[PDB]
């Protein structure tokens, strides 16, 4: 299947009490495999998933060096965005990056990333061609033209192109019984009696792996997206998800509506009604 | 393995 | 601007009374990150939770998984506590194993 690898950066001040507080993690899917946190006891970049231990003591030491200098980059770039934004200092404001990149089912790069948020706001992004920049103020024009300046989109390319594909496919290779594995849904219906008039029918998905997955209802072979109940897709704490629509359906009517269930662990789409 | 960012200064 | 969190309480497994499962009580979509969480039984609180790394979604809202070892029956009463900036008073949500 397809595969991404993402690393997650957010800063987060806190006037008054100590330094802002930094944190990294990585995922390869939706699998965590490394964090960092400045407020550790002893911060290092730490593994988070058993595939990534083998890697050596230099590949620790340099991933624990990068965050511990990043520690201190995102502390002053939460004093520039202050400036940038004519806060004062006593405010807690946050800034979150995302990088990363997404390969095909052949293992070649399909696109790269690079995105920041301000206070949870989109502040710039790297445009798909790895080239330009797209900022959504006139604070992130004056980033825009200090990395226009430094070619920092250069690097991003080399880098998304380069060492993040080789990184991310020699991790599906020691990770390639999970990373590499979907775990389909465990899929059913039940029937919630509310009055005498109406019943829930609930369509649940469990144990699925990714967590991308579709799950709708239909009445008599028509979509009911408006009149469905759909939960956000959650963890179960397994490493699989979870995830369930209703619709309130009259009674005796339970036969005309039809669960429809797409995941990438199912050779083909699922249809299912609830089974008295 | 984590980006070297020889400039990420807003 | 702020986002207040969402919450769903359920169990890792379909519960079955006497079985032993997990209690989780997912909070999520919520800005910034700052948040409090609490797993109640019986109105009390449950001692040493366990949480995951916090972390954030496309659209930069963050997300948290709490939970903890729990053996349903059928009159003990589960729920999760939550507070945070956007919420004036903290809100309890109860764990309905239908859902
Ligand atoms: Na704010
Ligand atoms: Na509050």
């Amino acid at each position: 299947g397809s595969h991404s690898m993402r690393y997650f950066y957010t800063a987060m001040s806190r006037p008054g009490r100590g330094e802002p507080r930094f944190i990294t993690v990585g995922y390869v899917d939706d699998t965590q495999f490394v964090r960092f946190d400045s407020d550790a006891t002893s911060p290092r970049m730490a593994p988070r998933a058993p595939w990534i231990e083998q890697e050596g003591p230099e590949y620790w030491d340099r991933e624990t060096q990068i965050s511990k200098t990043n520690t201190q980059t995102y502390r002053e770039n939460l004093r520039t965005a202050l400036r940038y934004y004519n806060q004062s200092e006593a405010g807690s404001h946050i800034i979150q990056r995302m990088y990363g990149c997404d390969l095909g089912p052949d293992g070649r790069l399909l696109r790269g990333h690079n995105q920041l948020a301000y206070d949870g706001k989109d502040y710039i992004a790297l445009n798909e061609d790895l080239s330009s920049w797209t900022a959504a103020d006139t604070a992130a024009q004056i980033t825009q033209l200090k990395w226009e300046a430094a070619r920092v989109a250069e690097q991003l390319r080399a880098y998304l192109e380069g060492e993040c594909v080789e990184w991310l496919r020699r991790y599906l290779e020691n990770g390639k019984e999970t990373l590499q594995r979907a775990d389909p849904p465990k899929t059913h219906v039940t029937h919630h009696p509310i009055s005498d008039h109406e019943a829930t029918l609930r369509c649940w998905a469990l144990g699925f792996y990714p967590a991308e997955i579709t799950l709708t209802w239909q009445r008599d072979g028509e979509d009911q997206t408006q009149d469905t109940e759909l939960v956000e897709t959650r963890p179960a704490g397994d490493r699989t998800f979870q995830k369930w629509a209703a619709v309130v359906v009259p009674s005796g009517e339970e036969q005309r509506y039809t669960c429809h269930v797409q995941h990438e662990g199912l050779p083909k789409p699922l249809t299912l009604r609830w089974e008295p | 393995s984590v980006l070297n960012d020889i400039f990420s200064r807003l | 601007i702020q986002r207040t969190p969402k919450i769903q309480v359920y169990s890792r497994h379909p519960a079955e009374n006497g079985k032993s499962n997990f209690l989780n009580c997912y909070v999520s979509g919520f800005h910034p990150s700052d948040i409090e969480v609490d797993l109640l039984k019986n109105g009390e609180r449950i001692e040493k939770v366990e949480h995951s790394d916090l972390s954030f979604s496309k659209d930069w809202s963050f997300y948290l998984l709490y939970y903890t070892e729990f053996t349903p029956t059928e009159k003990d009463e589960y729920a999760c506590r939550v507070n945070h900036v956007t919420l004036s008073q903290p809100k309890i949500v109860k764990w309905d194993r239908d859902m």
